[PDB]
């Protein structure tokens, strides 16, 4: 029972549970986690991002 | 608890130097190319401009 109730407990959460830190984000300097990039990280080195303002 | 790093009182600092962009890697396999032309020669395409002056 305890063996079918942890399989079966973590087979059911398992579905849910994602690594916050997989790097997915492309960066510069290759792909990072999402919380450490915002729109403002650089995709390639050198990258121009402009202040655009929205209409 | 305070965080860290924070306040800098010297180092006043220095204009932020032309922002000069590089051309995407990335994003662009190669180099984007304008005019399309034959140009059976070392390359002019199909963009040639001119000014006569006086
Ligand atoms: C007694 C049980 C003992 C085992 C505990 C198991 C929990 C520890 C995990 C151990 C292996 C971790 C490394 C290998 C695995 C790995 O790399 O995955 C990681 C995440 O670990 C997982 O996989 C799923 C975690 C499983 C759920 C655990 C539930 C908590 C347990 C402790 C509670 C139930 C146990 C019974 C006790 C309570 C009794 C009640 C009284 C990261 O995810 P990610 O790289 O993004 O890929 C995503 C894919 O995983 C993801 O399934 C998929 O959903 C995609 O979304 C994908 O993004």
């Amino acid at each position: 029972l305890g063996a079918f109730g942890a399989g079966t407990l973590v087979a059911f959460i398992g579905g849910l549970i994602k690594n916050p830190w997989k790097p997915v984000v492309p960066t510069a300097e290759g792909k990072k986690a999402v919380l450490w990039t915002s729109g403002w990280t650089p995709r390639f080195k050198g990258e121009t991002i402009y202040l655009a303002r929205a209409t | 608890c305070s965080p860290p790093g924070e306040t800098a009182s010297s180092e006043p600092g220095t204009t932020p130097a032309i922002w000069t962009g590089s051309p995407s890697p990335a994003a662009p396999s190669g180099e984007d190319h304008g005019g399309g032309h034959g140009a059976g020669a070392a390359g002019a395409g199909e963009t040639l401009t001119a000014e006569l002056k006086t």
